[PDB]
């Protein structure tokens, strides 16, 4: 009965040369019992990508909530929300539930369409923004992801190389966690093309 | 853990997984959960790794002392009862063990005993033990017949561990197979779930829940 | 309460739900129907806390029926499942949450496809080829992982379901007094009387 | 109420090659948020080409190493100076640990050396004596950070041969001592970045048929 | 506790207390065992200087250790009861742990071990 | 905390140490526990730093609004406002406050308000953890109608002893003199008071 | 299982080029009551070792008696008791460390943190820590309690690693120790102004200084601090 | 966290480390603990990260509105009063421990605020888990009549004490100097004494190493 | 463990004992014989804590068998029951008490009478015409209060027992997998194979 | 309890109140807390009545057996025996004992033994719940080498204040004078000491 480790799951984001990558596993379980191997944890609102780990009901709820809020943003602003602005919206929304929080570990990833700059950010369950040049990690295998990223990562990787690095970071981290894995998805994001790849990984 | 053992026309199949965990941390994927006591006796391990490992290798020493003193291999019944009586002495102290003592003797034939740390000792044809036992039962019970061939029985034991390895978060790694005959136990290999799952999925057509 | 199962095949969704209602050391009833028809092509089964289960089920039923009358239209299984999820997601942070787990089996008439949704009391929704709530899953999931194929007929699905009930009747500690089986397809909802 | 256990932090790591084995560990010793020592070694030469570390609660760690060292001494006295093989050491350590099953040594134990065929050997123990021989093991505070990296770079897990459609795995091969030390150093600098109880210094003990050699490297002191 | 070493070696290498125990056996009533092709028969002498005996209740010379093994003896009658009791207890203990009755060889080996122990323990004859 | 307030011929003097702690760590060694709620009505604070500050701030606001409408408030009135806050919020407060002021009609006055929020008008008052150690000394040495110099010495010697025995007390001895002449601040350092 | 009653606070120490310095104040606290002021918490063993003890004072006095007995026992049938077979700092430590860990293992600890400072027979500096848990460690600077949090950072600025030890004189080292003692008097609520300091040098031997006082303190700036925010007078 | 504040001749300087932790794990190696409330009033914050940021933003927002309403430059005592009353109201549940400093028409100021809402005044202050290491340095080297460059040196030295000695603190030193009559100068990463050494190896994988099941183009346009 | 029943009729004692051994959410065995023959005309059934049950049963068995061999004589059911009671009465104040409840069915050959003793883990002994341990009694006692007669035949006793098992199979929450039935009379102990 | 022992020119004097309680009920108002363990070695008892009695009885037995073999024991020796019992049985004792004796070589000596079983040799010692209130007073008023009459007045005034503030203390003030001249018992009643 620890809300952040009932369902399991992980998300990781990385920056490369004029690109960003965000990846997640596919598992949804109930403690020991694996239930679903199709549960994707990455969503997008326009060109801004959001990954969410933690309690699955809150993952779903927050996706629906940020779709709601970004849709109204676009109608009033007459433009797509940028990663920096969306990051602030996520932080505000989470801190609004300061003393009754969503049990989540969200991760923002995307490229600012005006400046062309790659942007990633992480949050704790109550809104503290954790910005990074290199990588953000989240989920039940966050220790493992920290270890994988901190050793495997190097700056200014090309999209095809960045794919290999982030995939190997996720896969090997997931395999040391009982609650993570059961499939994986990687998003490679360039200024105006996004490629989504499903990874072959061990299914235990 | 997941472990299992059953009896059929052609002896005993014994299969286990190979994962060790500390909470949600996957500690090992290569643990030996079958212990070879003698050429005719096997022991399976589930629960506390040290508890099982320590006391089952101790059991092996007691079995060796029996055959030195009695000039005859120990019965599966007497071997299992040494272990059960030992853990019963420690009852309440916090030992955690779910074990199966499998073997063949002339007087008994193929025999399986379930022995656990609260002192339960049961003779039976089929048992599944560990956190993934239910998943193994689901597949094993729904495909079990006494008249299975040695080839089919080996696969079913392997397939039942795979089933549990896939669904139980605390099971996995690889499958270790054993076949026990009138001539003793025979090892039938280590089978990594990493390759075995996809091979079974493709050839069998099962595991449609998984993204192919 | 206790055992609720669901299997989605080629052309239908089949729900099996245990008939026992046990309180203390007494089985009070052995013919309990743990299901409500939300709309002509949508059925919901439920298990969980006593009182909460039926109260929630009938509350959802009333809301979907109200919608049906207002718009002269049947909500899609996906739409109904999302409404149900949100109600449970609200509930989990209430003063007293609904402790109810549900399966929703529906036939989408616009898509001509069967759909099965598993939703727990927290509001955790997943679409599945086969689903279970409680301890049942610990036996049935692995069994279905082996024997299930996505192109099965309703008859094949029923045989696959018989295999699940047999396993549960062999290895489960409690006597759940068999199951009521219902099929959801293009022609609506019907009950299998001889199971 | 008196709590007989403490946590002295730090992390350790053992890798085995074809004709060598390394056992590394950081030299930082901590309690809570304070540093007790920037250089307090916890990897030891125990004789007979066996190196050992018992990481976790240092008082238990030191007690165990002390008892095992003494066990090696008496093994010689009782069995005509016979060399204690690594497999025999492992089994002996299990009994040392399990002997305190109901009041455990609060440590992750790793030993390294050469087996009786001259090949590199690493054995790892849980706090109550469950043991297993492996090519690879990290222990202690940052084990969860380092171990997955070792799975990937030592055992080539999740690495397939390019262009083979994820059908042919990257083949297993022994690493040179130069390659192994690179992985150890990168493992510990990565751990030092993200774990507060890891830093100050890194001491590696390398074991070949010629004996036990040491190497020291500075780590970040923050 | 009484500690005296009563069974000890003499200059010629004999343990006189053991050898004198054999003389007690030589004084006892004759006992014979003969085994056939499918049976064993135990025969026992009973001295006839004792008329007015009650044979219903007088201890029998052949004792059942278990339902399948019997024990007869020659020598001190009181001593034999101690051996028979210990044998009977070991018979039940064996059934309890091994889940099989004793072999005749095992039961004999146990009884002989008890006898030996009383030849190099302090304070006992 | 060791705090006290003492009435004398010309008015009243307040005294305090300067130590604020969290366990055995001294978070502030130069604290000012003598607080102005009005020109010539002050208080000594003991207990929770946060609670006593919040109370003193509210009281100062109340007396400022009182003065705007009805002119200078009496020391009794100031003590009543402190009491009202301490009594009605007794479940959520850890505040031991001594109120001291100078009227021209009433001269020097001291009111002590313990944990429960009761009020006690006294010739002099001692409070805080360090007060326990000087009950004997203060009772034996206090006289009514002392001079300014005598009262300063009485407080200095008293707080010196309170500081000597109480680990929670220490630093400097601050004092505030309230008379018709005005308001005087005094400070005394360890090197003077320790060797008394 | 215990609870400490009469307690001593920080013991601080460091290595310098020719030996070691160790210090501890003369207070025996009884909870928040600063009860006893003539308590010596540095105990010399021979002319080459000083044992500094914090924590429970009844247990400290027990350890005193143990060390006193160790000296007596070592002299027995030992013609070289004041020469080659005199008690080394390393012997004294290992003995105490053994006792401390044995007592924790019997769930009845000596409620202390102990620093053994001395010079070995070959001239080497000895400085090692042991506590109620039996935890041992060594460092160029060692301190217990608040000293660990406040003294160590100051002493590490002088000797930050092994190579700094030859570069540090007894004058510089003592100055750092004396400053650290002042800082502890500012900031530790169970510290006293009076303390003892011991120097064990490989040339000049054991120098034991009693009745030292913290001095050159800064308090004048306190007069300028009024109120807690907005108050002006 | 370690955070400090030091007054000098013609103003005040505050500094902080840049480590953010979650248990024993370093979550952020370069986080900004110096917060702008108004142009010339800045806050150093320790405690719960989201709390120090949120409470600093809210009061900063209200201070801006107040400044616009009164046609006056905001005062440090106003930010102090607003922060303390907000924190007191929440009875410590908002875990913000703040050092508030700045210059205004009244002069230069330095205060600290506890999570429960109590406030201090001083010439030198430190808060956070590394405050004891910092305060040790401040109590050793502080004096009356510090210059600007002396105060920066003292402040950053006090932060360094925390970086090296407190496991809760690490990485870099941020500084902000608020001098009377001048613009406040925020010195982000004023010192960076914890640069990661070169890695021993590049872990760039051969392209094709990762096994892939599916590919698809994602539509981000309308 | 769980269900053990006993009925004493005119000429015999009949013991019925459930066959299930359940641990957690798994029925590990459905053919378990929860009984030991203490002597040719004395049978003991048992239920309670795992491990404790069989360990106690076999310990009693060994002691009675030892007595039989020593005296070349069979203890009366009353004598055996008193020995068993005392062992449990000792046990209840030990460091770790045996948590075992037993029924002892015997035929006294000297009296030519069947005898049934109910003994709980505390050492509470009673002679009864019919007995039960655990929750079983809550259904069977009232049923037997109605249908039992003291002069019934073994066949009538078996039908009376069928009525008990049927009631338990209807109203008990758990699946106990039927019963093994054994009869104790003048000719000793025999097992009914078709129940 | 409030107890104390004070050394002076001619030897040492012990002092105590006479109150024994269970909660707020006075079980005995005329208790004798000054106990003979030897001719001229006495102790003041505080803490549990049962514990301190049992300890004093054992010590008296030990010193009687000591005297039989080795002649008169030193005051230090008596304190060591008290310590040994208090230290080794610290988990099961609530005893605060002050040991005081007269040698001809060593004159007057006072040893205090708090809860933990540590020993502290002092010029004078105060203990018991009432001691807290006279730390200030006693530190300010004690002088070494006082006369008999001065020491009697010091103890009388000190215990008077301890009794005044401590509810657990009261009744009469008993005193025992230990000198070369012999052993003198003094008693002082409320009507005298209350109005000091
Ligand atoms: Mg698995
Ligand atoms: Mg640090
Ligand atoms: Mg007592
Ligand atoms: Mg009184």
């Amino acid at each position: 009965s620890d809300p952040s480790s009932i369902n399991g799951g992980i998300v990781v984001a990385m920056t490369g040369k004029d690109c960003v990558a965000i990846a997640c596993d596919l598992r949804l379980g109930s403690q020991s019992l694996g239930v679903s191997n199709k549960f994707e944890k990455i969503f997008h609102y326009g060109h801004v990508f959001l990954g969410i780990t933690g309690l699955a009901t809150d993952v779903t709820t927050l996706n629906e909530m940020f779709r709601y809020k970004t849709n109204l943003y676009k109608l009033k602003e007459e433009r797509a929300i940028e990663p920096e602005t969306f990051t602030q919206l996520v932080s505000s929304s989470l801190y609004e539930r300061r003393f009754g929080p969503y049990f989540v570990g969200p991760v923002v990833a995307g490229i600012n369409s005006k400046s062309g700059k790659p942007f990633i950010a992480g949050f704790d369950l109550i809104g503290c923004i954790d910005e990074a040049k290199d990588f953000i990690v989240s989920g039940t295998a966050s220790d493992q992801l920290f270890g994988m990223c901190e050793s495997l990562y190097e700056p200014n990787l090309e999209p095809e190389d960045l794919f290999e690095t982030i995939s190997q970071a996720l896969l090997n981290a997931a395999d040391r966690d009982a609650l993570s894995g059961w499939g994986a998805v990687v998003y490679i994001i360039k200024k105006d093309e996004v490629v989504k790849r499903y990874l072959k990984m061990r299914q235990d | 853990t997941t472990t299992l053992a059953f009896r059929f026309q052609g002896g005993i199949i014994v299969a286990v997984d190979s994962r060790a965990t500390a909470g949600n941390w996957v500690a090992s994927q290569t643990v030996k959960k079958v212990i070879e006591i003698n050429p005719f006796l096997l022991g399976t391990m589930a629960g506390g790794a040290a508890d099982c490992q320590f006391w089952e290798t101790w059991l092996g020493s007691q079995c060796r002392l029996h055959e030195l003193r009695e000039k005859e291999r120990i019965s599966v019944a007497a071997a299992s009862k040494i272990l059960s009586n030992l853990v019963y002495q420690y009852k309440g102290a916090g030992l955690s063990m779910g074990t199966m003592i499998c073997g063949y003797t002339r007087k008994e034939g193929p025999t399986i005993y379930y022995v656990d740390s609260d002192g339960t000792r049961l003779k039976g044809d089929i048992f599944c033990v560990g956190s993934g036992q239910t998943f193994a039962y689901g597949v094993l019970d729904s495909n079990y017949k006494w008249d299975l061939s040695v080839e089919d029985a080996l696969y079913l034991g392997k397939r039942s561990i795979l089933a549990a390895a896939h669904r139980d978060a605390y099971s996995g790694g690889s499958v270790n197979l054993y076949h026990v005959t009138e001539d003793g136990w025979i090892y039938h290999g280590n089978h990594d779930v990493g390759e075995l799952f996809w091979k079974v999925k493709e050839e069998e057509g099962s595991f449609n829940n998984v993204i192919g | 309460m206790d055992i609720i199962l669901g299997i989605r095949v080629q052309d239908s969704v089949i729900l099996a739900s245990s008939k026992a209602v046990t309180r203390g050391i007494s089985v009070l009833k052995d013919s309990d129907d743990k299901t409500r028809q939300l709309s002509p092509h949508t059925l919901m089964s439920f298990a969980g806390e006593a009182g909460d289960t039926v109260q929630f089920a009938e509350y959802i039923q009333a809301n979907i029926q109200l919608y049906s009358i207002r718009e002269d239209y049947e909500l899609s299984p996906q739409a109904v499942s999302s409404f149900v999820r949100q109600e449970l997601a609200k509930s989990i942070r209430s003063r007293r949450p609904y402790q109810v787990n549900v399966l929703i089996g529906g036939y989408d008439k616009k898509k001509n496809k069967p759909e099965l949704y598993q939703i727990d009391y927290l509001g955790t929704k997943v679409e599945l080829p086969y689903g279970a709530h409680g301890y049942s899953g610990f036996y049935t999931f692995s069994l279905l992982d082996h024997h299930y194929r996505p192109d099965m007929t309703t008859e094949e699905g029923l045989d696959l379901l018989k295999l699940c009930v047999q396993e549960l009747e062999k290895r489960m500690p409690m006597d759940f007094k068999g199951v009521i089986v219902k099929i959801v397809d293009k022609d609506g909802i019907r009950q299998v009387d001889d199971f | 109420q008196f709590n007989p256990y403490g946590d002295n932090g730090g992390t350790i790591l053992g890798i085995a090659g074809e004709d060598f084995a390394v056992l590394a560990g950081d030299t930082r010793n901590i309690t809570d948020y304070s540093i007790n020592s920037r250089y307090e070694p916890k990897v030891f030469d125990c004789g007979d080409n066996i190196v050992m570390s018992a990481n976790g609660f240092a008082a238990d760690g030191d007690a165990l190493v002390k008892r095992f060292k003494n066990s090696v001494k008496w093994y010689h006295f009782d069995h005509n100076d016979k060399k204690l093989s690594i497999n025999s050491a492992a089994r002996n350590i299990q009994h040392l640990l399990y002997g305190k099953r109901f009041f455990p040594y609060y440590v992750h134990t790793i030993i390294a050396g050469l087996d009786e065929d001259g090949k590199g050997a690493v054995y790892s123990f849980d706090p109550v004596g469950s043991y297993e021989r492996e090519q690879c093991r990290a222990g202690g505070a940052a084990a969860s950070l380092i171990m997955p990296f070792l799975d990937n770079q030592v055992n080539f897990k999740n690495q397939y041969e390019p262009g083979t459609n994820g059908k042919v795995k990257k083949p297993l091969k022994y690493l040179s001592v130069e390659e192994v030390i690179k992985l150890v150093r990168d493992s510990f600098t990565s751990a030092t970045e993200r774990h507060i109880q890891v830093g100050d210094g890194l001491e590696i003990l390398i074991v070949t048929k010629d004996g036990v050699r040491k190497e020291f490297y500075e780590l970040k002191r923050d | 506790g009484y500690d005296r070493a009563l069974s000890i070696f003499s200059p010629d290498g004999h343990i006189f207390q053991v050898e004198y125990a054999l003389e007690a056996v030589k004084r006892g009533t004759c006992a014979v065992g003969v085994k056939g092709k499918n049976c064993v028969v135990l025969g026992c002498e009973r001295r006839s200087t004792l008329k007015l005996q009650d044979t219903r209740i007088t201890p029998s010379k052949v004792s059942k250790i278990d339902s399948h093994v019997v024990l007869s003896f020659s020598g001190l009658n009181a001593d034999s009861r101690i051996l028979i009791e210990k044998a009977r207890v070991e018979a039940q203990s064996h059934r309890l742990t091994l889940e099989d009755p004793v072999t005749v060889e095992y039961l004999t080996r146990y009884v002989a071990g008890v006898q030996q122990r009383y030849t190099q323990s302090g304070g006992v004859r | 905390t060791s705090i006290m307030a003492v009435t004398f011929k010309d008015g009243v003097i307040l005294g305090a140490d300067s130590r604020t702690t969290t366990g055995a760590y001294i978070a502030n060694r130069v604290t000012d526990k003598l607080t102005r709620v009005h020109d010539k009505i002050w208080c000594c604070r003991s207990g929770s730093a946060a609670d006593t500050q919040a109370i003193a701030d509210i009281v100062q606001y109340h007396l400022e609004l009182y003065t705007s409408q009805y002119g200078t408030p009496s020391t009794e009135t100031a003590a009543s406002v402190f009491k009202e806050l301490c009594y009605e919020n007794k479940d959520n407060l850890t505040a031991g406050i001594i109120v001291a002021g100078y009227d021209d009609k009433n001269k020097g006055e001291v009111y002590t308000i313990p944990l429960g929020g009761s009020v006690h008008k006294l010739p002099y008052a001692i409070a805080g953890s360090g007060s326990t150690f000087i009950y004997g000394y203060c009772d034996k040495n206090f006289r009514e109608n002392m001079s300014k110099e005598e009262t300063v010495d009485f407080i200095k010697h008293s707080l010196s002893q309170a500081i000597k025995w109480d680990g929670s007390s220490g630093g400097v001895i601050r004092m505030v003199v309230l008379t018709a002449a005005g308001v005087e601040r005094l400070i005394f350092y360890p090197d003077e008071y320790e060797q008394l | 299982t215990q609870q400490p009653i009469v307690t001593g606070t920080s013991v601080i120490s460091m290595k310098y080029d020719n030996g070691v310095i160790i210090a501890a104040d003369n207070l025996g606290s009884y909870g928040s009551l600063l009860r006893f002021n003539g308590v010596e918490r540095l105990i010399p063993v021979g002319d080459n070792t000083v044992v500094g003890i914090s924590g429970d004072i009844s247990d400290m006095q027990h350890i005193e008696r143990l060390l006193k007995d160790l000296v007596t026992e070592n002299a027995y049938d030992n013609p070289l008791a004041d020469a080659e077979e005199a008690l080394e700092p390393s012997y004294i430590f290992e003995y105490l460390a053994t006792v401390m860990y044995q007592r924790r293992s019997k769930m009845n600890p000596l409620w202390n943190a102990i620093i053994v400072a001395g010079v070995q027979s070959n001239g080497d500096q000895f400085l090692r820590y042991v506590n109620l848990l039996g935890v041992t460690y060594s460092s160029p600077t060692l301190a217990t309690g608040f000293g660990a949090h406040m003294a160590n950072p100051l002493l590490r600025k002088v000797v930050d690693r092994e190579s700094d030890i030859p570069k540090t004189t007894v004058q510089v080292a003592e100055e750092a120790i004396v400053n650290a003692m002042r800082v502890l008097y500012y900031r530790d609520a169970r510290s006293s102004r009076n303390f003892s300091l011991a120097i064990i040098d490989k040339n000049t031997g054991l120098t034991f200084k009693k009745n030292l006082q913290v001095e050159n303190m800064k308090w004048d700036f306190a007069k300028d601090i009024k109120g807690y925010g907005t108050q002006k007078i | 966290t370690t955070i400090v504040g030091v007054k000098f001749n013609n103003g005040v300087v505050i500094a902080a480390d840049t480590r953010s932790t979650q248990g024993p794990i370093v979550a952020d190696k370069n986080c900004a603990k110096l917060h702008r409330i108004s142009p010339k009033i800045w806050c150093a914050g320790a405690g719960t990260a989201a709390d120090t940021e949120a409470v600093t933003q809210l009061i900063g927002s209200n201070i801006e509105l107040h400044s616009l309403y009164t046609s006056r430059e905001p005062r440090v005592v106003s930010a102090l009063q607003m922060l303390k009353q907000h924190l007191f109201k929440y009875q410590g549940h908002i875990g913000a421990y703040l050092i508030v400093a700045g210059v205004d028409p009244t002069g230069s100021h330095l205060f600290s605020i506890d999570a429960h809402g109590s406030t201090d005044v001083g010439y030198y202050l430190s808060l956070g888990s590394g405050s004891l290491a910092a305060m040790a340095v401040l109590e050793s080297h502080w004096k009356q009549d510090l210059t600007k460059e002396e105060a920066i040196k003292l402040a950053s030295d006090a932060i360094q004490a925390g970086i090296w000695n407190d496991l809760g603190s690490g990485s870099n030193v941020d500084v902000c100097v608020m001098e009377i009559g001048k613009d406040a100068e925020y010195l982000r990463n004023y010192l960076t004494p914890n640069v990661r050494e070169e890695k021993q190896k590049s872990y760039k994988f051969p392209r094709g190493t990762t096994a892939v099941l599916k590919e698809s183009i994602v539509n981000i346009c309308d």
